[PDB]
Order: structure tokens, then C-alpha cells, then sequence
């Protein structure tokens, strides 16, 4: 038939289209995934760099 | 509102994501940090060396 | 035009992983070649680090191992990362090469792309060799001396090649500070391999699991495949993370703790879990000239899929018999690997011997048959004739 | 009509400014994010009232 | 890469023979439903291979009313996978609508190339 | 002797990822919403065309 | 097209070194970037076979060098190679900078290619100082001293970094097994940097001795500047010939023959010639923070010689002024070298303070205001007003 | 990158001076013979780089006839280069040829950008 009739979409549609209902709750998960991303991510690189300090039995020494 | 608060500024965006992380870090590794204890007591070295006290 | 395709630098960058376009349709398999990007990144970060605390001379290979582990700041992170990795490293490439070969990618016109993958491939096996003897344990000073010994039986040149490869007369001191120095370079010969082996794909894109073209429905990369990749990259560093804190010694070989001794043989000398079905068919073949061709001529016989597959479909998607073939290639690749680490016993060596000759009937004489039967059977189902 | 850009368009002075007060107040709290771990100017950090 | 003529030439001997074609055309039946490429919305000539010299040929020669309804089958195809699901048993192809609409400008594009290199190997004689 | 210092590292990783790893099948299947739920219909052209 | 044209590989070797428009009229200095990519090669490839008899223990460092020398067959070949070529390596370098900045190419459209090669020049020093360390002589162990000192200086961050990069409190032995492992690394940083290099070069070509355009008269590159580049590549090796074999000891110092000792100090320490110019400008200085920060912005000076040019002629083909200061540069950089090998003493301190002043009013006060007098001059010399 | 505008502003102050103009002149021209662009046969425009977007337009703008006589001039030098010679004196440019040819072309060129960006940084009130 014509191409000004969409086909219907209300299996998977909302019952109430605010705005903000879901522009909340998708910058409080990539929030949370971006926190938890920089939180374990400097531990990682803090790790390899604790290595090439004084060892343990340099410290014996000291 | 909520979303404008601190959810638009992507110079929050970096630094919320970044200031939540250092006190992330500290309220968490105490909280492992006694539920490891707790969950092992009697087989420590601080519970056998206050035994060790005669 | 924006600035991502106007630099010099950064439209390598956007013609690879911002708005390459990739197919509608691929599913989780096509995210196992990512993963060995992260690999081999892994593999070459906690080794440099590993190399600040390590002596290779033979009096000295088993005691910076332990002065790593017992003496070093987090020291054992280091090493349980770079010893679980390396067999997570295997673990998708077996899974990456075995997708390849079901939606059959090796055919035209990607069959560059498949021979520069068989280079990497025996690249890597000679890395893990290579590196497992620079512990010098009990395992590591055996498997040296079973491997360099069968370049002996090579007529009028044998015991001038390995008196090249040991420096000596047995596995000696000049064996273990060559092994290291080797052992620091392939990996940066495999990392210019994978460079070469992503200009291939530029220039024809990836597949599809439904085998036609895909040039009607196409997606760019950004925001879509790489949030499609960080799905699998969390779980690859959460099941890196149950070995290396939990059970960081499942996948290894209690003889490795002990040094090695040039005069008290060990009761069984079995290799690392994934160089077992190789170890097989080696011992499969009674003479060690004919041992030796067969071994290598078992990673080289991949080379001969692009022109054996008679077939007009690409992939086995729609293929009902070379799908059952599919299957029973995969699980004699399980039973191969089983024998290689049991002894030379009945019946475990006509049992080395039959599934070693399916490993060679699959790429000449089971694909080209059956390939053909399809052809047929895909024509005299249709035309009324 | 005459007045002030060099190679940078100055009309942003102020269009440029106080967000990068809060990008360096995400950068530098970037820099509040890997000092971790390192103990040497720590100080700087661990004075803070919770936990 | 084992020819249409060839394919056609073993083909047409099965389905003459009146004994080999009560054998091989059941097993060619089940084949078909067990290859289920009918349930994704597609003919067995959308499934071939298109990236060689003679395949290019044979898709510029057919007709443009063919020509656009197969690129509509393709795309509701690659749609069809990436949701996971089945197209429904209204939009499946039957048994009688699947014939080779690429089979006849196939073996012609085939022939002419079986005389261009018969051509320039030859040995004429005086 | 680091038995007892590894278990305890070894639930400040497996804590961290595990919630990381769950919150990227929520973020994908958001994105790929749009891409999951498009529709297609052939109105067939004229029949010169 | 042809075959050299039409692969995947063999199109970048064609569009590279066969069929590179190059200009017509370039003379020899275009040679020296060419022997840069055999210095390289050769460094590299007597590195991995001195790598098989090197021990990086600090009571092993100084006779695996010694047994390279005696017992190791040719070993006195591999060694003198790597240690002569490393001088012949910056004897180049030294020249292919200084064409750079008399054609003055660092100019638009070549600004990102002056960039990545001043990145080059600050990693290549990095290797020659992390290698001469690795022989432990003596020279070897009061070098790493004086410059790891250097960084306590930093204030609040000072001693937690120098024992970092000490792993200990002096210069002891996880010092130099540290030493090595990042000898091993940063060649092969360098070379995945000439690789970038390269490719911007090929979007713009080549400069000319006249500055102007020459995309009206081009040659490719096939047997005109491969046939003009074997004539020095064969001077190259015949030079790198008569010292390996006729004076293999002229450039060193005989104190790196005497076993690195921490409780006796040499009445000198001074470094190899090629870091002289450097170390006068770091004894000038007389504070260990303004003296670390001075030698550092004395290689990252060059970035600021693109936008301190304000001539409109690009090269000192045609100035007569801009040339006369591009000799007085070259032979400050030469009594800056020979200050760095005296004593501290007068007046060998208040030369090395004139003359590293001139280092940096040159980038700073003397281009801008001569490159600006010759526009004007120019101009009133023809414009009739 | 100077700018013509420039140059030509402090030019013409050294020219319309005649106490300056006793002092620099001969400077000038001692410059330019020592420059010796003229005996590899070629003007002062011709020494100008290119490779800006106000160089590119002055180009354009230049008429047929000057604009096939100036690639000569560039190909002739080249070859005098490369066989390490110079011309003889009876292929010099001489004091009187050597005119500014792109000069007026390049003044205004560079007039009408410095008239896009001034009224695109501008601050007109009510
Ligand atoms: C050493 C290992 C390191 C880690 C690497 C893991 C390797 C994974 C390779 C397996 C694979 O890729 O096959 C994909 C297969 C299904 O194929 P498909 O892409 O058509 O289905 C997509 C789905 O419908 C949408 O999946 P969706 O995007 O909706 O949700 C994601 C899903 C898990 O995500 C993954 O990463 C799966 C690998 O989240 C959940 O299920 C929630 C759980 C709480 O997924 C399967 O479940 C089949 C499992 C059998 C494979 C065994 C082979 C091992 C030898
Ligand atoms: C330790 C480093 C060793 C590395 C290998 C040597 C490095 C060479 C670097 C010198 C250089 O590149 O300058 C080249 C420059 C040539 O100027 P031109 O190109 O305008 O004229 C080409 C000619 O007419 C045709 O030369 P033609 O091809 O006809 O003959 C061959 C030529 C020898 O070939 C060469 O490689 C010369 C370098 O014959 C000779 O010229 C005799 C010289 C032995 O020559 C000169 O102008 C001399 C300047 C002195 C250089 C001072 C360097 C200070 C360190
Ligand atoms: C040089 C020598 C080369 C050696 C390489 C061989 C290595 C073999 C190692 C086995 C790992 C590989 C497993 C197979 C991976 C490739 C298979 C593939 O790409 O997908 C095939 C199939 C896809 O089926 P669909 O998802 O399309 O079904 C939808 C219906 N339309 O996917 C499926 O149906 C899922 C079936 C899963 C089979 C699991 C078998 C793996 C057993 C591993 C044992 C591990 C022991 C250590
Ligand atoms: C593709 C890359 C690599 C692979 C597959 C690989 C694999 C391995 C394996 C399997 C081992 C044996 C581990 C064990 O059982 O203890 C090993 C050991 C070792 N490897 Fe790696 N490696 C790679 C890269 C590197 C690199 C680039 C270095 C550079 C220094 C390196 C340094 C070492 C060292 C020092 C050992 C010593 C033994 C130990 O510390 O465990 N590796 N390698
Ligand atoms: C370090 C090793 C490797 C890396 C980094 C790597 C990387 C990749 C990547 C990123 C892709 C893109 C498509 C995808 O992600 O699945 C790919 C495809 C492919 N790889 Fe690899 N790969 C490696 C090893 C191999 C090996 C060992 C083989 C074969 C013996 C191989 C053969 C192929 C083929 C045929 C394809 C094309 C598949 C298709 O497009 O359908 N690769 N590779
Ligand atoms: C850009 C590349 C390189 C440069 C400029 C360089 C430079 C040097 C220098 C100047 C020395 C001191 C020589 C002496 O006075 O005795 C040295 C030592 C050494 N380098 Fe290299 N090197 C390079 C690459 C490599 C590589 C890649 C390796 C490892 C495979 C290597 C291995 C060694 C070793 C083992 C020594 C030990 C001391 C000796 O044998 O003389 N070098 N390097
Ligand atoms: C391993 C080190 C290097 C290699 C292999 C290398 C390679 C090359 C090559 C092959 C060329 C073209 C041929 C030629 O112009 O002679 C070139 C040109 C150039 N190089 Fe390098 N180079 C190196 C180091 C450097 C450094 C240290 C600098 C600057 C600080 C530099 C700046 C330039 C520039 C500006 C050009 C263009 C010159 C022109 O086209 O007129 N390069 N380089
Ligand atoms: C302007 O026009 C030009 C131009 O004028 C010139 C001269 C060139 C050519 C100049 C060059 C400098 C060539 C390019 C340089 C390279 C390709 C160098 C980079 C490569 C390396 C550094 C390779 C390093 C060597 C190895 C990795 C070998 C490793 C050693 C091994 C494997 C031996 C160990 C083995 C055993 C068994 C012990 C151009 O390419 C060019 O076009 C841009
Ligand atoms: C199909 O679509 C895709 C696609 O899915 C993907 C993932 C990619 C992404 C590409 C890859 C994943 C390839 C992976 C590349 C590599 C693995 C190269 C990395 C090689 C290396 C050698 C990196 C390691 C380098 C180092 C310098 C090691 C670090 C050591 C250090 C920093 C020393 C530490 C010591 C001190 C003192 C700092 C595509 O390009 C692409 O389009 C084709
Ligand atoms: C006689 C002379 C001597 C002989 C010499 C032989 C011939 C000399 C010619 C030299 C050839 C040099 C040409 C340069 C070259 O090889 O080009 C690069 C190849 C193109 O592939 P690629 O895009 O680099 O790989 C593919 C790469 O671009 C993949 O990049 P990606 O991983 O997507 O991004 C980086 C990660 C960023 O990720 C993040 C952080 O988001
Ligand atoms: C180059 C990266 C290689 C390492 C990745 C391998 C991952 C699998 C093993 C995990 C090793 C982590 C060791 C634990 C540790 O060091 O810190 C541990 C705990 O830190 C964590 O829990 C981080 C876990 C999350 C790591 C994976 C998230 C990846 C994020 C992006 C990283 C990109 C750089 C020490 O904790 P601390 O802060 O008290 O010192
Ligand atoms: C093939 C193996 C070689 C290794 C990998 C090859 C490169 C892969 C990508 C690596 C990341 C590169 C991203 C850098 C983007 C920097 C932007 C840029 O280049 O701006 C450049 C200036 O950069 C420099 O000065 C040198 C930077 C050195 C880079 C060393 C990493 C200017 O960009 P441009 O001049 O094109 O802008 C004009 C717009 N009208
Ligand atoms: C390495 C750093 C990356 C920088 C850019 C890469 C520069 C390219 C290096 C020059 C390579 C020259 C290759 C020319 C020959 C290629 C012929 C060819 O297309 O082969 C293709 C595939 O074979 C290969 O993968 C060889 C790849 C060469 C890689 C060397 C390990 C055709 O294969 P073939 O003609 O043998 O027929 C099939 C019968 N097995
Ligand atoms: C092409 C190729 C190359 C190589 C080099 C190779 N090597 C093996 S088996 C080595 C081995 C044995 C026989 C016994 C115990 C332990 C180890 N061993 N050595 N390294 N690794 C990881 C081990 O498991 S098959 C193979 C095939
Ligand atoms: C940016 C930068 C980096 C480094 C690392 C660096 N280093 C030096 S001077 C080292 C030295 C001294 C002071 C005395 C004796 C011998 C050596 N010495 N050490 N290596 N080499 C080849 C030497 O001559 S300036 C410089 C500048």
C-alpha cells in the first residue's frame, strides 16, 4: 500500500513518552560504566609501576 | 532538572566519573577490608598473639 | 570534510575503528579477533616488566623465577598473569581459526589473508616453546632435548644443525642464553605480521554468516561494534581474573617446580596442554625423519583449502553433510591432544595412528568429495529435467 | 569590525573559559585519579573528612 | 569452483536415467529443507558466490524487474538474522517458485569462455 | 606466603568487573535498539523500470 | 596495470623506492636519509647475536663482554660493529638535521614530518646512554650516577622518583637488570617512528636546493636514485671497514676497560662524544633543577623553528644573511662539544655559558630578525617607488 | 608568512623617505646579485612558495600568456642545477625585466581576507 501508512509500533512502544524518563536513566548507567572504568583502570596501571620499586629483600639491606 | 544537573556538562561528565572514583576507592577497600576479618577470626596474627600473652 | 579524515594519522584510525563498515548481520564470533589484540598487549607489557628481574645463565634460571614471586612488589600478579595468559592466548585463536573455516572466509577473494594467518600461527607455537624452556625446570630441560634431537636425523646436515642450535654438545648454558634473546624478539615479528594481516581485510571487509554479499546493509563501527566489543573484553578479563587469584596453577605441570637435572629422567615428559596434538602425531610415525616431516607438514597443510573446496556456496551454513565433517574434525582434534600427554602403551598408539590419518583425509580427501556431492544435489533437487 | 582575534577566533575569551575551569577541574581531578597507590604526595589527598 | 557445465553435465545424466532418478532424487528433497534456506526469504541462486569474472557477467545481463526484487530479498534476509527470528509461513518461498533465473545467462558466459582460450591454444597446421 | 594477600585482591577485581561486565549488556542493548526493530516493504516500480 | 601495481604489498614498494616521483634536481645530501635505515638495520642485527653470550647480572656484566671478545668465534667482529656503528649512527643524524634546516623544510606543508623526527632524535638518545651502561666499566657506573642525581631535584616528587628509577639507593644490581631490558625495547620504538615518518613524506614529497615547486620536471625512482644511492652506500661500509679492523679503540674512553668500582672515582668522567655538546649546557647551569630543565628545552627548541621563520623564499639557497648564521650554529655545536670534555675550570666556564646562549638566541632572537630584514630587502632592491 | 601588506607598508616608508633611501638602497642591491638568482634565469616571483591558500589564488588570476612563460623559467633552472653549470650571460635576466608580475595580484587577494575575517569578529550594538 502507500508509503504514508507506518506500520505499528506499540508492541514495543512506551505508554508515557516523557523526554527526561529516558534521558535519566541512560547517563546513570553510562555513568556508573565510566566510573567504575576509571576507578579500575588507575589501579592497573598503579600495579605495574609499584613492581620497579625497591624490593623486598633490598629493603633487608637498608 | 536532574538530567541538566550534572548529566549535560561533560566537563562533569569527566569529572564525577573521575572525583567519584577517589572516594570509591577508600568507603570500598575498608569494606572488604573488614569483612575479610570478620569472616576469619581465630586464625589470625592478631587473635594468637593475644593468647600468647602468659 | 571533519578532522578524523583529514589528518594523516587519525584517518588510519577512522578508516579502521570509527567508520569502517561492517556488515548488518555478524554475530559473537566475529569478536574473537579483538581479543587477540588484547593478547598479545597483555603478554608483551608483563613480560618487559618481568625482564627487569631475571638472570638467564643456567645456574641462575631457577632463582629469579622464585626471587619474582617471593621477593617482588605484587611479583606473582605478574607472572600467574603471563603464564594463565598464554593459554588464554591459544584458547581464542583456536576458536578464531575454526570460525574461518566454517563460514569459509580462506576462498576467494581473501586467501592472502589466510596464509598470512598460517605464518602467525606457527610464529606462535615457536614463542611458547621458546619461553617455557627459560624457566628451567625438570619439564623445561626434557622437551628441549626431545625437540632439538630430531633435527639429527636429516641426511649428510644432522649433527651440524644441532650442534648450531645448542652451542655445545647437549641442552648447555649457550642453549638457555639463546633461548631468552629469541624469546624477546618473535613477538615483535608477530606484531608486524598482524599489521600486514589487517591491510588484507581493508580492501575486501569481513564476512557474513549467511555467505552472500553484504554489500546491500552496511553499519558503521562506531557506537555499535564497539559496544558490541566491550561485552566480550569484561568477560575475558573476569575469567583472566578466576585463574590468576583462584587457581593459579591448574593449568600447568607439577615437575616445573623442581630444577632441572641432566641425569635423573623424569617418569613421564608431557608438554603444555596445547602443543599435545602435535605431540601425537610426532610420536605416530616410527622414524624421526618421517616424524619430523609429518609434524611440520600438519600446520602447512592448511595452505591446500583454498583450492580443495569444489563447492558454489561459501560457508556451511546451508550444508548438511559438510557440517557433520565439521564436527568430527573438531573432536579429533580433542582426542589427539588426550593421547599426547598418556603413554606409549596399547592401544594408545593405533589409536595415535588412525586419528592421525583423519587430521590428513578431512583437507584431501573428505572436503573435495563431499563439496561436490552438494553441487549436484543442490541442482537435480530444482531443475525439472 | 576590526577588533580581537589572532588564529583562534578571541570571540571565544569567555565561550572557551569557565567549562575548562571544570575540564581542569576534570583533568586535574584526572590527576586526582592516578596519584593513587604512589605515597609521596599523597598527603595532598588523604586529609579529606570520610573514610 | 567445479563449472555449471560440469554440474549440468553430471545433473542432466541422473535425472535421464530412469533408475538413478528413484535413488538420488528423494535424498536431493531433504536436502533442501534441511539446508531451511526457504524459511530466511531466499532462492538457491541468491546463495551463490558472486565475486568472480563469469558471476559479475551474469548479474549485468539480467533483466531490471529481476534485478530489484533480489536486492529486496537479501536485505529482508540480513534482517531476519540479526533479530534471530524466522520470517513468518506466509513469506516463505514454496516449491514451485524456486527455479534458476541465473542458470541460463550462467552457461552462456561459461561457452564463450571455453572458445576464447581454445582459441589461443592451437595448433593449425598447413 | 601470599595465599592469604591474593584471596583478598582477588575480591577487588572479581567484585569490579563482574558489576562492570553487567552493566555493558544493559548499554549495548540500548544502542542497539533502533537497528533491531526496523521494518522493510517492496512496493514493486512500474513496469518499465 | 602490472603486477608490481596490483598486490596488496608489492603497490607499497612500488609507490616507496620504484616509482616515487622524486624531483630532478637533488644532489647528494638527500643520500643520508637513506644510509639511516642501514644504520639501523645493523645495530639491530649484531645486537641479537651479541644478546645470545651476555649475562646482566653486576657481578657477570664485566666478562660476558670479555667472553664475546676471546671465546666467542668472530665475537670481536659482532662487538667492534656495535660499538663503532653506533658513533657512525649520529655522525648521520647529525647531518641529516642540519640539510633539514638549511633547505629549511621544517616549513608548511612538512611541519608534522619536523615534529616526528625530533620524537626520533630524543629516543635515540635514550638507547646509546641505556647501552653503554650495560658494559659496567667504569665510565659506565659514574655516568648513571651523575644523570639518575639529576632527579631528585623535582620538588616533593624528587627521591621517591630516583628510587624508582634505582630500585634500591644507590646505582646497584636491579639497576642494571633494568638497564638492559630497555635496551632491548626502544629500538624497536624507533622503528615503528621511521614508519610514521615515512608516511608523511609520501603525500608531499621531497624538497629541492632551489626551494621552489618541481612537479614540472619529476624522474622516478627506479635506476637513477637507486644507482645514485649504492655509490655511498658502498663508501658507508668501506669507512665503517677501515675502524673496525685498523682502529677499533680510537673512539672510547680506556677507562671503560677497569670493572666498575663504587668506592674509588675517576679523575674524570666524560661521556662519549656524541652527548658532549649536551653535558656543557647541564655544568652551565649552576642549580640541579634549572640545570635539568635547560638540557631538556634544548632538544624541544626546535619545535618553535616553524614559527619563528618570517621569510617568504623557503631554504638559504638565495640568503646571503640566513647563511652566514647557519655557520656560526655549526661550529658553536662544535666548541660546545669540546667544553663538555674539560675540566670545570676557567675560562672553561664562562665559554660554556657564552656559547649555550648562542645555542638558543639563534631559534629565538637571531631568526626572526634576519629573516624579516631580507623580506624588506628584497622588496626595495626591485619595487621602483 | 609576513605578509605583503606588511612589506609593502614598511617598503614604501624606506622609499618615500629620501634620508633612508640613501642607506638602504645600495644594501639592496649588493643583495640581490649576491643572491644570484638571476644567472640560473629566473625572476623574484618566481622564488616564492607556493604552498598557502592566497599564493594559490594569485596563481589562478595570472594571465596565459605570463602564466606559460614563468613554467619555462622554473624547468630551465632545474636542468642548470643538476649539471652544475650556469647559463651563459646572454640568458640572464638583467636589472630591468625583473618587475614584480604577482604583486599586484597577491595585495589583493590578501585585502579581501582581511575583510571575510573582520566581519565575522564584529560587535555592532543597538
Ligand atoms: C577463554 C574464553 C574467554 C572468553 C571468551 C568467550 C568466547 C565466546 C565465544 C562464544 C560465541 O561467541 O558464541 C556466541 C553464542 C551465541 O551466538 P549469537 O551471537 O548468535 O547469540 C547472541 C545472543 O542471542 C545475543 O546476546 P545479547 O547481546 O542479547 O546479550 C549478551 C549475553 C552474553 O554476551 C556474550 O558475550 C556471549 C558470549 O548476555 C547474556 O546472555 C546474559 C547472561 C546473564 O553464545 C553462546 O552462548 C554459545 C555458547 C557456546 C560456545 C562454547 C564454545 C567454547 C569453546
Ligand atoms: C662518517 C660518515 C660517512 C658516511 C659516508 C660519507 C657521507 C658523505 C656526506 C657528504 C655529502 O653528502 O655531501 C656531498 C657533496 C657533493 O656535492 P654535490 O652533490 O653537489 O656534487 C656532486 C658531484 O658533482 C657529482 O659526483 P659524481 O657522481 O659525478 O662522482 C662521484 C662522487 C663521489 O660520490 C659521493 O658519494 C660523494 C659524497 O665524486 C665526488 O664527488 C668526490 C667526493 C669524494 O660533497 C661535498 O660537497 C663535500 C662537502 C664536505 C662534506 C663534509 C662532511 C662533514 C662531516
Ligand atoms: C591448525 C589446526 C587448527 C585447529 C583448530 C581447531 C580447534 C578446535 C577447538 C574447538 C573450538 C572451536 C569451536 C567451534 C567454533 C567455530 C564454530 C562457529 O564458528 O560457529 C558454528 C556454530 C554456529 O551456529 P549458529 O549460531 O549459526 O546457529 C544458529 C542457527 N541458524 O556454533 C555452534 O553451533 C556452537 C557449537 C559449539 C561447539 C563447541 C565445541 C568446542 C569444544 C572445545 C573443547 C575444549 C577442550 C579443551
Ligand atoms: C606472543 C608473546 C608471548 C608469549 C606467547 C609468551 C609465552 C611465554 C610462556 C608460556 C612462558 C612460560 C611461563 C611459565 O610457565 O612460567 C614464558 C616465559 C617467559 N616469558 Fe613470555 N611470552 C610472550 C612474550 C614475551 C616477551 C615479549 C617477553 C620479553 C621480555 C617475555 C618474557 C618472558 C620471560 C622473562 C619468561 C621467564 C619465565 C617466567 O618468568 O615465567 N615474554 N613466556
Ligand atoms: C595474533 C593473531 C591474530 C589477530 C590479531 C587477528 C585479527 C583479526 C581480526 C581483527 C579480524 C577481523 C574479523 C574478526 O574480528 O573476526 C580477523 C579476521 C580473519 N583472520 Fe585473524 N587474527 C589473528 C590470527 C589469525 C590466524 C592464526 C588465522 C588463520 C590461520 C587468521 C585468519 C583470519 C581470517 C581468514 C579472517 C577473516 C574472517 C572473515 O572476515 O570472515 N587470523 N583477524
Ligand atoms: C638503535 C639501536 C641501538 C643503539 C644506538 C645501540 C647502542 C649501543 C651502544 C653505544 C652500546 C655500548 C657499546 C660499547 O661501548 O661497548 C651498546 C651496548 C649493547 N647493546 Fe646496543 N644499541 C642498539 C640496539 C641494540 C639492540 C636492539 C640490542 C639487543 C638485541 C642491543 C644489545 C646490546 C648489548 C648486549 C650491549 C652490551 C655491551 C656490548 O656488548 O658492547 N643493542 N648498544
Ligand atoms: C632513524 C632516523 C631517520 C630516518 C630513517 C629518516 C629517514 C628519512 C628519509 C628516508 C627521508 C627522505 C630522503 C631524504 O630526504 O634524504 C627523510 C627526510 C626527512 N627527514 Fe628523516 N629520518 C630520520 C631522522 C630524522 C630526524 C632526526 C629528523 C629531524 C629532527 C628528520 C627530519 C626529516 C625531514 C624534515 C625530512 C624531509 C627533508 C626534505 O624532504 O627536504 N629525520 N628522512
Ligand atoms: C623520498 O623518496 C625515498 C628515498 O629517497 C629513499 C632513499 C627511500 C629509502 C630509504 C630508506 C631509509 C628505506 C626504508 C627503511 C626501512 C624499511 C627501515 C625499517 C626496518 C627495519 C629497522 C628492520 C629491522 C631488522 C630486523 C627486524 C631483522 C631482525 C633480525 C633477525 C630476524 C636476525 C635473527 C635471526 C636469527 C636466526 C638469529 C625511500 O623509501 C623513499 O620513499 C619515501
Ligand atoms: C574488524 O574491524 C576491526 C576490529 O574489530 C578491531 C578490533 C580493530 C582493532 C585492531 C587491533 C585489535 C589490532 C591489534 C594491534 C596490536 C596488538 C599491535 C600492538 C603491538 C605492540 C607491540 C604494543 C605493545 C607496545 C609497547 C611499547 C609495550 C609497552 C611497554 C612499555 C610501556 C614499557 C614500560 C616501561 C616503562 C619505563 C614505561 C580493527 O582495526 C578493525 O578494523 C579492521
Ligand atoms: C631499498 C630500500 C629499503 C627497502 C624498503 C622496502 C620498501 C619501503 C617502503 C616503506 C613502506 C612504508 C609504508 C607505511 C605502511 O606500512 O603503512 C601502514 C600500513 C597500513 O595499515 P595500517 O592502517 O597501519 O594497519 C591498521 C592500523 O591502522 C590499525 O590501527 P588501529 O588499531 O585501528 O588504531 C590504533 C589504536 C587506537 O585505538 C584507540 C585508542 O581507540
Ligand atoms: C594492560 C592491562 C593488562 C592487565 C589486564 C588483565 C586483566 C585480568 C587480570 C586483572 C589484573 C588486575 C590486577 C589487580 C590490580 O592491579 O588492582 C587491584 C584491585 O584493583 C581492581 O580491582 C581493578 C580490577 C579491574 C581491572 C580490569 C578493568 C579494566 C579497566 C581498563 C584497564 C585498561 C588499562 C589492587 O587494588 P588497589 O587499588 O587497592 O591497589
Ligand atoms: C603502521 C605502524 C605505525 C604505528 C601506528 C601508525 C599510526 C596509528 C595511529 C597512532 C595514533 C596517531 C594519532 C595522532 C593524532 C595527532 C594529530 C596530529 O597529528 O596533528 C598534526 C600535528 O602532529 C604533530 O605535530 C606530530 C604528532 C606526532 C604523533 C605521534 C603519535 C597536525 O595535523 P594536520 O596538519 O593534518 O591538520 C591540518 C588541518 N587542516
Ligand atoms: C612489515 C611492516 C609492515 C609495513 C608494510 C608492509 C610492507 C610489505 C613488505 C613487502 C612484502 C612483499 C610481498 C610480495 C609478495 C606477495 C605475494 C602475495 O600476494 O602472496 C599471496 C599470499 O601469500 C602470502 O601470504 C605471502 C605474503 C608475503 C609476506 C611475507 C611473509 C599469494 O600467494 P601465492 O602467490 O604463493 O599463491 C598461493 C599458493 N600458496
Ligand atoms: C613446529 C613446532 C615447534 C616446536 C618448538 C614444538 N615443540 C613441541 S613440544 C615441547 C615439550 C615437550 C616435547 C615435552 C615437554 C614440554 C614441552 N614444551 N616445551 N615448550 N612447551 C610449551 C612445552 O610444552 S611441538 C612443536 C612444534
Ligand atoms: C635527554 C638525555 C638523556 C640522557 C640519558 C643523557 N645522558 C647524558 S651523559 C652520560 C654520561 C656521563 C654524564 C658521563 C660519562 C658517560 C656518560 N654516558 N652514558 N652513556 N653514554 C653514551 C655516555 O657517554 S646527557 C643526556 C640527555
Amino acid at each position: 500500500k502507500s508509503t504514508y501508512r507506518t506500520p505499528n509500533f506499540d508492541d514495543v512502544l512506551k505508554e508515557n513518552n516523557d523526554a527526561d524518563k529516558g534521558r535519566s536513566y541512560a547517563y546513570f548507567m553510562v555513568g556508573a560504566m565510566g566510573l567504575l572504568s576509571s576507578a579500575g583502570a588507575k589501579s592497573t596501571v598503579e600495579t605495574f609501576i609499584s613492581s620497579m620499586t625497591a624490593t623486598a629483600d633490598v629493603l633487608a639491606m637498608a | 532538572s536532574l538530567y541538566k544537573t550534572f548529566f549535560k556538562r561533560n566537563a562533569v561528565f569527566v569529572g564525577t566519573i573521575f572525583a567519584g572514583a577517589f572516594v570509591f576507592q577508600t568507603v570500598f577497600d575498608t569494606a572488604i577490608t573488614s569483612w575479610y576479618e570478620n569472616h576469619n577470626k581465630g586464625k589470625l596474627w592478631k587473635d594468637v598473639k593475644a593468647r600468647i600473652a602468659a | 570534510m571533519a578532522f578524523r579524515k583529514s589528518n594523516v594519522y587519525l584517518s588510519l584510525v577512522n578508516s579502521y575503528i570509527i567508520d569502517s563498515p561492517q556488515p548488518s548481520s555478524i554475530n559473537y564470533w566475529w569478536n574473537m579477533g579483538s581479543l587477540l589484540g588484547l593478547c598479545l598487549v597483555i603478554q608483551i607489557v608483563t613480560g618487559i616488566f618481568m625482564a627487569m628481574h631475571y638472570s638467564s645463565n643456567i645456574e641462575l634460571a631457577f632463582s629469579s623465577v622464585e626471587h619474582i614471586m617471593r621477593d617482588v612488589h605484587n611479583g606473582y600478579i605478574l607472572r600467574y598473569l603471563h603464564a594463565n595468559g598464554a593459554s588464554f592466548f591459544f584458547m581464542v585463536m583456536f576458536m578464531h581459526m575454526a570460525k574461518g573455516l566454517y563460514y569459509g572466509s580462506y576462498r576467494s577473494p581473501r586467501v592472502t589473508l589466510w596464509n598470512v594467518g598460517v605464518i602467525i600461527f606457527i610464529l606462535t607455537i615457536a614463542t611458547a616453546f621458546l619461553g617455557y624452556c627459560c624457566v628451567y625446570g625438570q619439564m623445561s630441560h626434557w622437551g628441549a632435548t626431545v625437540i632439538t634431537n630430531l633435527f639429527s636425523a636429516i641426511p649428510f646436515v644432522g649433527n651440524d644443525i644441532v650442534s648450531w642450535l645448542w652451542g655445545g654438545f647437549s641442552v648447555s648454558n649457550p642453549t638457555i642464553q639463546r633461548f631468552f634473546a629469541l624469546h624477546y624478539l618473535v613477538p615483535f615479528i608477530i606484531a608486524a605480521m598482524v599489521i600486514m594481516h589487517l591491510m588484507a581485510l581493508h580492501i575486501h571487509g569481513s564476512s557474513n554468516p549467511l555467505g552472500i554479499t553484504g554489500n546491500l546493509d552496511r553499519i558503521p563501527m562506531h557506537s555499535y561494534f564497539i559496544f558490541k566489543d566491550l561485552v566480550t573484553v569484561f568477560l575475558f578479563m573476569l575469567i583472566l581474573a578466576l585463574f590468576v587469584f583462584y587457581s593459579p596453577n591448574t593449568l600447568g605441570h607439577p615437575d616445573n617446580y623442581i630444577p632441572g637435572n641432566p641425569l635423573v629422567t623424569p617418569a613421564s615428559i608431557v608438554p603444555e596442554w596445547y602443543l599435545l596434538p602435535f605431540y601425537a602425531i610426532l610420536r605416530s610415525i616410527p622414524d624421526k625423519l618421517l616424524g619430523v616431516i609429518t609434524m611440520f607438514a600438519a600446520i602447512l597443510v592448511l595452505l591446500v583449502l583454498p583450492f580443495t573446496d569444489r563447492s558454489v556456496v561459501r560457508g556451511n551454513t546451508f550444508k548438511v553433510l559438510s557440517k557433520f565433517f565439521f564436527f568430527i574434525f573438531v573432536f579429533n582434534f580433542v582426542l589427539l591432544g588426550q593421547i599426547g600427554a598418556c603413554h606409549v602403551e596399547v592401544p594408545y598408539v593405533l589409536m595415535g595412528q588412525i586419528a592421525t590419518f583423519i587430521y590428513f583425509a578431512y583437507f584431501l580427501i573428505i572436503v573435495p568429495v563431499i563439496s561436490t556431492i552438494e553441487n549436484v544435489l543442490f541442482y537435480i533437487g530444482r531443475v525439472n529435467k | 569590525t576590526g577588533l580581537h582575534f589572532g588564529r583562534l577566533s578571541l570571540r571565544s575569551l569567555t565561550a572557551y573559559a569557565p567549562n575548562l575551569m571544570l575540564w581542569g577541574g576534570a583533568s586535574m581531578l584526572g590527576l586526582f585519579v592516578f596519584t593513587e597507590g604512589w605515597p609521596k604526595f599523597q598527603d595532598t589527598l588523604y586529609k579529606k573528612i570520610p573514610l | 569452483p567445479q563449472s555449471f557445465t560440469s554440474i549440468a553435465r553430471i545433473g542432466d545424466y541422473i535425472l535421464k536415467s530412469p533408475v538413478l532418478s528413484k535413488l538420488c532424487v528423494p535424498v536431493a528433497n531433504q536436502f533442501i529443507n534441511l539446508a531451511g534456506y526457504k524459511k530466511l526469504g531466499l532462492k538457491f541462486d541468491d546463495l551463490i558466490a558472486e565475486e568472480n569474472p563469469i558471476m559479475q557477467t551474469a548479474l549485468r545481463r539480467l533483466p531490471e524487474d529481476e534485478s530489484y526484487a533480489r536486492a529486496y530479498r537479501i536485505i529482508r534476509a540480513h534482517q531476519t538474522e540479526l533479530t534471530h527470528h524466522l520470517l513468518p509461513r506466509n513469506e516463505w518461498i514454496k516449491a514451485q517458485e524456486d527455479v534458476p533465473y541465473l542458470l541460463p545467462y550462467i552457461l552462456e558466459a561459461e561457452a564463450a569462455a571455453k572458445e576464447k582460450d581454445e582459441l589461443d591454444n592451437i595448433e593449425v597446421s598447413k | 606466603p601470599e595465599h592469604d594477600e591474593r584471596k583478598r585482591l582477588g575480591l577487588k577485581t572479581v567484585i569490579i568487573l563482574s558489576s562492570l561486565y553487567l552493566l555493558s549488556i544493559w548499554v549495548k542493548k540500548f544502542k542497539w535498539a533502533g537497528i533491531k526493530t526496523r521494518k522493510f516493504v517492496f512496493n514493486p516500480p512500474k513496469p518499465r523500470k
